[PDB]
């Protein structure tokens, strides 16, 4: 099978320099163009350049001309992305695809980016690890009579991502919202995870999200009350 | 007098028998030490021409076939293998299936045809020489 | 820059079985040398259709693409669940290459408003100096929807961030959150904090408030 395997997630800080690698098997690496492309969260695909890596021909996209280097060294079947000095905003995906343009016989070429990487996710912030706080979202004393409440917690100021939010320990899933995190001006994350339960339920029920934040060894559980 | 200002880079490959032309895939592409491998592909498009015989009847004279490198000429909009009455695809194995934007047609106030040569070997259909 | 790509329209809204029809226009000639490609959540993008019209190996019968020029349509005659998806188009006819802004496949379902909240800083983040105000819009659809915090009556701008839920698999709803931040010196210098939301589901904005201190 023709595959691109690339180099696993980056977290770094501003100014330092970095090189992510993209490694092909299953096909002559040089007999195709590398492209990579990169994803802003939440946002659509960009071109950054290209190699041929039988001659270490490159060409950029106006926008990443003298911020990244792209390279490859053929011998190896690898591809390489890298940076001088990280920005803040550089943070994102990244991906490697190989570029098919040249007529080769013994298949039919499929022109354009016939196969992808899986991505390798770079973090720029000034900020080292840390567990989140957690503060809860209790329910509104105005809650309608006999109808639908809601409650949460506020899993505020942690990095990097990911933390993992589950409600009374799994047993309640149905109608809980974790929403994605948002990376503050800070450098750290915030997010919240909610839940709408019977607001007859609030008096007996008891409600405790359990917050995992494996990069801090952190784990905390907040009972959330009206 | 853009009609004038342009023509292939190459003499044409008369055609002087019944069969069109056709190259094996890989084979065709015109030799030319101002290119590149990667350069190597294009079409051929055929011209026929009318005049009055002998016998004052109108004739068709042989059919020419002129190389044209992919993406310029007359049918410069083409992709490769498009199929078109009157076109033939040639590549060298490996070139660039990219529109020659740095080569152009032939301006012939600026330059001659280049006679066309193919290298040794080339298979052509009966009536096609070089 | 240079070749740009203009996708229409940019959200979709259609159901499985229903034939999607997805635009892609170049601001000069691309000739064929257009790719459409396929992004499902969570997962890189795959090939689709290369040089305008070639179905790539691999992908089902019912996505096609035509067009030469400036002009091109990918076609799925058939919506399958597995479609809802976003899908890109990017031309290779010259330097640099370049990318269209993407049309978004979501499922339609009927007009449903926001029910919506407001949860005021606990105590224990009081104590830390810094106060969130979150308010939340829960399983509305479409996914359009307008937040404005006042505070005393006073319009916020600057301070508030929002995050969004992709699509439920269950009823097809969307919910979002939009979170104040502020000192802890500035949320005691004022009494009423509120959310106002705007939805096409809401015949009028819908707003949330509480008084500082209940």
């Amino acid at each position: 099978e023709v595959q691109l395997v690339q180099s696993g997630a980056e977290v770094k800080k501003p100014g330092e320099s970095l090189r992510i690698s993209c490694k092909g098997s299953g096909y002559s690496f040089s007999s195709y163009w590398i492209s990579w492309v990169r994803q802003m969260p939440g946002k659509g695909l960009e071109w950054m350049g290209r190699i041929d890596p039988s001659d270490s021909n490159t060409n950029y996209s106006p926008s990443f001309q003298g911020h990244v280097t792209i390279s490859a060294d053929k011998s190896i079947s690898t591809a390489y992305l890298q940076w001088s000095s990280l920005k803040a905003s550089d943070t994102a995906m990244y991906y490697c695809a190989r570029l098919s343009v040249r007529v080769w016989f013994g298949e039919l070429p499929h022109y354009g980016m016939d196969v992808w990487g899986q991505g390798t996710t770079v973090t720029v912030s000034s900020a080292s690890t840390k567990g989140p706080s957690v503060f809860p979202l209790a329910p509104s004393s105005k809650s309608t009579s006999g109808g639908t409440a809601a409650l949460g917690c506020l899993v505020k100021d942690y990095f990097p991502e990911p933390v993992t939010v589950s409600w009374n320990s799994g047993a309640l899933t149905s109608g809980v919202h974790t929403f994605p995190a948002v990376l503050q001006s800070s450098g750290l994350y915030s997010l919240s995870s909610v839940v709408t339960v019977p607001s007859s339920s609030l008096g007996t029920q008891t409600y405790i999200c359990n917050v995992n934040h494996k990069p801090s060894n952190t784990k905390v559980d907040k009972k959330v009350e009206p | 007098a853009n009609m004038n200002n342009t023509a292939s880079w190459f003499t044409a490959l008369t055609q002087h028998g019944k069969e069109d032309l056709k190259f094996p895939r890989g084979q065709g592409v015109p030799i030319n030490t101002n290119s590149s491998p990667d350069d190597q592909i294009g079409y051929y498009r055929r011209a026929t021409r009318r005049i009055r015989g002998g016998d004052g009847k109108m004739k068709d004279l042989s059919p020419r076939w002129y190389f044209y490198y992919l993406g310029t000429g007359p049918e410069a909009g083409l992709p490769y293998g498009a199929n078109k009455d009157g076109i033939i695809w040639v590549a060298t194995e490996g070139a660039l299936n990219t529109p020659k934007d740095h080569i152009g047609t032939r301006n012939p106030a600026n330059n001659a045809a280049i006679v066309l040569q193919l290298p040794q070997g080339t298979t052509l259909p009966k009536g096609f020489y070089a | 820059a240079e070749i740009v790509l203009t996708q229409s329209p940019a959200t979709l809204s259609l159901s499985p079985g229903e034939r999607a029809t997805l635009s892609c226009r170049a601001s000069q000639s691309v000739s064929s040398y257009l790719a459409w490609y396929q992004q499902k959540p969570g997962q890189a993008p795959r090939l689709l259709i290369y040089d305008a019209s070639n179905r790539a190996s691999g992908i089902p019968a019912r996505f096609s693409g035509s067009g030469s020029g400036t002009d091109f349509t990918l076609t799925i005659s058939s919506l399958e669940p597995e479609d809802f998806a976003v899908y890109y188009c990017q031309q290779r006819r010259n330097w640099p290459l370049t990318f269209g802004g993407g049309t978004k496949v979501e499922t339609k379902r009927t007009v449903a408003a926001p029910s919506v909240f407001i949860f005021p800083p606990s105590d224990e983040q009081l104590k830390s100096g810094t106060a969130s105000v979150v308010c939340l819009l829960n399983n509305f659809y479409p996914r359009e929807a307008k937040v404005q915090w006042k505070v005393d009556n006073a319009l916020q701008s600057g301070n508030s961030q929002e995050s969004v839920t992709e699509q439920d698999s269950k009823d097809s709803t969307y919910s979002l959150s939009s979170t104040l931040t502020l000192s802890k010196a500035d949320y005691e210098k004022h009494k009423v904090y509120a959310c106002e939301v705007t939805h096409q589901g809401l015949s009028s904005p819908v707003t949330k408030s509480f008084n500082r201190g209940e």
